[PDB]
RNA sequence: UAAAGCUAAAUAUAUGUAGGAGACCGAUAGCAAACAAGUACCGUGAGGGAAAGAUGAAAUAGUACUCAGGAAUGAGCAAUUAAAUAGUACCUGAAAUCGUUAAGAUGGAACGGAUUAAGAGAGAAAACAAGUAAAGAGGGGAAU
RNA sequence: AUUUUAAAAUUAUUUGAAUUUUUCUUCUUAUAAUUUAAGUUGUUUCUAUACAGUACUUUCUUAACCCACUCGUCUUGAAACACGGACCAAGGAGUCUAGCAAAUGUGCAAGUGUAUAUGAUUCUUUAAACAUUUUACGCAUAAUUAAUGUAAUAUGUCUAUUGUAGAUUUGUGCCCCACUUUGCAUACAAUACCGGUAAGCAA
RNA sequence: UUACCGAUACCAAGCCAUAAAAAGAAGAAAAAAUUUUUUUUUAGAAUCUUUUUAUGAGUAGAAAAUCGUGGGGU
């Protein structure tokens, strides 16, 4: 007998393989872990890892996001590991250089337009294969509403959570334990 | 020939797919083994290391 | 990136066609499979 | 026991099911897959053949 | 593009009229193409995955050149012959193997 | 007892029967694990029906293959050999046991000009 | 997809996944929202604070057709029509869009978001929130109330 | 515009009848009932309520004849059938349980684990001999 | 099939030096080899000059040495003088629907889902597939208040709040590191602004 | 005071699996006969291949990979 942690095993935790099965994102992947491994390149392995993400860790980004993020770097690319979706707050759009995952159709239409280009991680992979002038950039991964309800339990003091309810009017969840007037608030 | 009407090219009244476009791919071109072959990635791989 | 129209007799070659665009959408065999999992639920017959 | 109200049919989106229907046209227009399939193609002169 | 050999790799690595696993045997897993000269299953020799390839195979009792769209179907020396017409090791290995299925009724 | 023949060790032999199916003809030997509370074999007791467990496997470099130093493969036709001519000296065969007398001579003949052994060679004649 | 259940899994466990000692029995702590106050209450409390109780006046019928509406931000108010209109009005400055925000389902306009300087622009709405008026006319604008 | 009245359609149908179907069940299942089934049978009564399908292609092939028996049956050198160890309980024919023969063990349990030894059954697919010459039977392919 | 290489040692020559002063003294100069390197190789027999036996492999049956309590279960604790089980076959138990959430896969994306229904030379299959003359509806896109209601920097500016860490990028000392450049996600705070409530003022 | 016997513990070696790691998307080797033949092989499947090290009890409970059955499409 041995006086080990975890019996002597090194435990890792996340992914360790692709579990989407589509044949161009495993193509992506198998491309991407080759470049990672060849090359030094924490760019390479920074996206072979995120190209394995679930959906909830691959968030959209914005064009204006993405616009305000490449503002200091007129000339180099951004490379996104998610999709870009269209803003409709963003009055005009410059000149983008973007590679990402996928794109939207209205958010491919105004890059276009505005003489920018959008690309696949293949060509990524074509023309900066360690990421030469390449910002990688990522959307809001705790934005999303099911974390609303996560963290401290709603009913905890100062908790922000939001709760479980059908509906939101004066007469759901509003009366004993969220006023004064009524036993405690929060 | 009638597909390309149906799926958006040439597109008529009461034939083509209202307001449907083809679904766009991942990657551009799936030749990875191409794309590991061409010179630009070749310069940036490092040389061949040795296993245990 | 045209595709040759053939005779109903095999032997001759009538004027090419130029091929569709929709033969440039992903295969996406993972796709069809579900959809087609899902679809071919839609004709049973109770029991 | 089992009753008549089981789910029996399934709501597919139609982007979805329009995707399906494309992929499999892709599919059909590559000789390498039919094959697959179990088409028994070797004699044909191309894979997205069309007649008269 | 749209398809590759690595992405027809990928499409019919599982899925496929020509595997063969084996069963009782559990280690043996084939490919029968008709242009596998080898019969692994594997993307290297895969006939519908190769852009090119050559072999030989027995059909209806008569054994038969084939070369991969490009698809010939020919019928030792003329075996020979048509490999250096048509050629693209490999050949040394359809050799043998010409001269395998040359001893089967 | 392990046993070793040439390259080939077989860990254990004499496989493992299901506990109590020595005296229970309801129970039958095929190995089931004691699930139980108190269970014996299940808290490994002295002197009675050792589990199985992964320490037994056979080495993976000959793990699959027959006395023969082949691997078998079953066939049910003459048209399931074209692998076999490129694997004659690692595979042997076995004719499927619902084939019938004519396609075993076809399947036999075809295996010796093909010089790939048969394991099941003089069935059903 | 019953071959993928998690019961399958346990076959031959006896207990099913559902412990030796306390067992699967039928509704061990109640049914429904029976025990709240009493001894779901800490579950009530630490999930659905303010669960229990009233609050407020009744609305004896309520008719939502009366008070529906719904509400836009000043910063879609360009996005609402087309690129290459809206390149043609931010080139001409002697022309400025008004757009029919009820046509496009919209009854309020709020203040949220920033406007185009310089860019004049008529809104036309039933409603109009102090801010997004505020807005409206400093980029050179004007609110226009429809009904 | 109450205290009078009529009115088709779109709607529903665990009933009856008649059609058509199924990723349904396959005789302990499926209706209780695949059959002479709401039958047999039970209860004073209200009610309760089963079990039970399959020879064979053809019985327009359902066992002729002989011997022995009072008979049932049995046996045959006799007989239908492709087949009677398909003989009406008849397709297949498991286990429990029992019989025959053989082999073995046997001082108040029997079985078992692990290791061998002695016996008794099976066995050649690694558990030797590729090739070479002759004659005998064959099969193919190429060559005009 | 491009480290069983390199070296290390040893042998036989050879160069110079050192030294414990030498037939295993050491250190290199070159060459050629060997293994003590760089995880077992060789010889001779036998099987056997057989085609299945008295041998070899294997199954079974018996012994023999050592060991071995009745399984399932409740239980702190079962071999229990705790309960169930005479035997065998067949049947026999986390499922279906609604609704919610999380997780993951998929499609599209500030939109998403074409509901009911319609049409269509589709009408064995087909009760499924296909389709929808340029604000139906659900959820989301905005919150807050019992509520009349009110509703998110704010026109100096197509800059898009501020810090501390922080991924990626940029150069200077195409691959180590310290300065520069940029500052994703996120964490911790600070700021504004929206709704409600206080407080001050209040035409 | 010695020697010895004595574990599923310890040590060396082999093998199985688990975990982690190093690394990876094309060319002839040998033997037997007599320059010519013969016999084997001549590999490249990324949840893959090669190699390395450590580790392995387990009720209640959880998960993964596998093995079977009726029926459906291919």
């Amino acid at each position: 007998g041995i006086a080990l942690k975890n019996v002597g095993r090194i435990k890792k935790h996340g992914r360790k393989h692709l579990v989407s099965k589509n044949p161009y994102l495993r193509l992506l992947v198998k491309l991407y872990n080759f470049l990672a491994r060849r090359t030094n390149a924490n760019f390479n392995k920074i996206i072979a890892k995120r190209l394995i993400m679930p959906k909830r860790y691959r968030p959209p980004l914005s064009l204006s996001k993405l616009q305000y993020h490449m503002a200091n770097h007129p000339n180099d690319i951004a490379v996104v590991v998610g999709s870009i979706t269209d803003d409709k707050r963003l009055f005009s759009l410059k000149q983008l250089k973007v590679c990402a995952l996928r794109f939207t159709e209205t958010a491919r239409k105004r890059i276009e337009d505005a003489g920018g280009e959008c690309l696949t991680f293949d060509q990524l992979a074509l023309k900066y294969p360690t990421g030469k002038k390449c910002v990688l950039l990522r959307g809001p991964t705790k934005a999303r509403t099911a974390e609303k309800h996560f963290g401290k339990a709603p009913g905890k003091p100062k908790s922000k959570a939001r709760p479980y309810v059908r509906s939101k009017g004066r007469k759901f969840e509003k009366a004993r334990g969220r006023r004064k007037s009524r036993a405690y608030k929060k | 020939k009638k597909l390309d009407v149906i799926y958006g090219k040439i597109h008529e009244k009461k034939v083509t797919k209202k307001n449907y476009i083809l679904p766009k791919s991942i990657v551009h071109n799936p030749d990875i083994y191409r794309i590991i072959h061409s010179d630009k990635v070749q310069a940036s791989l490092l040389a061949k290391k040795k296993p245990c | 990136p045209v595709a040759n129209v053939y005779s109903t007799n095999g032997k001759n070659v009538v004027g090419e066609v130029e091929i569709p665009v929709v033969f440039q959408t992903p295969i996406r065999n993972d796709l069809i499979q579900s959809v087609y999992t899902n679809m071919s639920k839609n004709r049973r017959h109770p029991y | 026991p089992t009753k008549i109200w089981r789910r029996w049919g399934r709501k597919v989106n139609l982007k979805e099911k329009r995707y399906a229907v494309c992929s499999s046209i892709a599919a059909s227009g590559v000789t390498s897959l039919v094959l697959a399939r179990g088409h028994r193609i070797s004699h044909l002169k191309e894979v997205p053949l069309v007649v008269s | 593009s749209n398809v590759s050999n690595a992405l027809v790799w990928e499409l019919t690595r599982k899925s496929n009229c020509f595997i063969k696993k084996n069963k009782a045997g559990k280690k043996g897993v084939f490919l029968c193409d008709p242009l596998n000269v080898n019969y692994k299953n594997t993307p290297s020799s895969s006939g519908l995955v190769k852009s090119n390839s050559t072999n030989v195979t027995l059909k209806d009792g008569k054994v038969v050149f084939s070369v991969k769209v490009v698809n010939q179907h020919f019928k030792m020396k003329n075996v020979e012959k048509l490999l250096q017409q048509h050629g693209s090791k490999n050949k040394e290995k359809l050799l043998k193997k010409y001269k395998r299925l040359s001893k089967l009724y | 007892a392990v046993k070793k023949v040439g390259k080939i060790i077989k860990k254990r032999t004499k496989k493992f029967t299901r506990f109590q199916s020595n005296r229970f003809m309801r129970v039958k030997p095929a190995w089931r694990k004691p699930r139980g509370i108190d269970c014996r074999v299940r808290r490994r007791y002295k002197g009675t029906n050792l589990m199985p467990s992964i320490g037994y496997g056979s080495n993976k470099k000959t793990k699959f293959l027959l006395p023969n130093n082949k691997y078998k493969y079953v066939v049910k036709n003459v048209k399931e050999m074209e692998p076999l001519i490129m694997n004659h000296t690692k595979y042997c065969v076995q004719i499927a046991h619902n084939v019938s007398s004519k396609k075993r001579k076809q399947i036999i003949e075809r295996a010796k000009q093909m010089n790939v052994s048969v394991i099941n060679a003089k069935a059903r004649l | 997809a019953t071959r993928f259940k998690k019961n399958r899994k346990k076959r031959g466990h006896v207990s099913a996944g559902h412990g030796r000692v306390g067992k699967h029995r039928k509704h061990p702590g109640g049914r429904g929202k029976a025990g709240g106050l009493h001894h779901m209450r800490i579950n009530f409390d630490k999930y659905h604070p303010g669960y229990f109780g009233k609050v407020g006046m009744r609305h004896l019928n309520l008719l939502k057709n009366r008070t529906y509406c719904p509400t836009i931000n000043v910063d879609k108010l360009w996005g609402l029509l087309p690129e290459e209109k809206k390149k043609e009005f931010s080139e001409n400055k002697d022309i400025a869009p008004v757009i029919d925000v009820t046509r496009k389902g919209y009854f309020k306009v709020l203040g949220n978001g920033k406007l185009k300087h310089n860019q004049p622009i008529v809104v036309k709405a039933r409603y109009f929130s102090s801010v997004a008026e505020k807005k409206i006319k400093a980029v050179g604008g004007q609110c226009i109330l429809v009904a």
